[PDB]
């Protein structure tokens, strides 16, 4: 049952990020951020499947 | 208590005129609070004994 649950919210966030496109962005790199390092910021950026309207 | 979120990027004119708002605190999650370019030019001329226009 949790992995029926794990597959819906899987589809959950496919949908927002096939939506994500007509929204903007930001996206804090440092300690208590979003991402530790930039490396990190730019890798999640690299992998988003729609490019949002502007990060 | 109005929290801007890090996902606000200003772009319009806020003009408040005869409101007695002692209470309202303006806080953002972010540090800095960008300014890009606003979509309407709304101007106030100062009356002074230099005239000089701004956008505010």
């Amino acid at each position: 049952v949790n992995g029926l649950a794990d597959d819906i919210q899987k589809m959950k966030d496919t949908y927002e990020a096939l939506t994500l496109s007509n929204t903007d962005v930001t996206y804090t790199v440092g300690q208590k951020g979003d991402f530790d390092t930039l490396n990190h910021c730019f890798e999640h950026i690299e992998d988003l499947i729609v490019q949002p309207k502007s990060i | 208590r109005v929290i801007l979120l890090k996902d606000y990027m200003m772009r319009e004119q806020l003009f408040l005129r005869d409101k007695r708002y002692n209470h309202i605190t303006i806080t953002s999650e972010n540090d800095i609070v960008e300014a890009y370019e606003t979509e309407l030019n709304r101007q106030v001329e100062i009356k002074t004994n230099p005239i000089f226009r701004v956008k505010p």
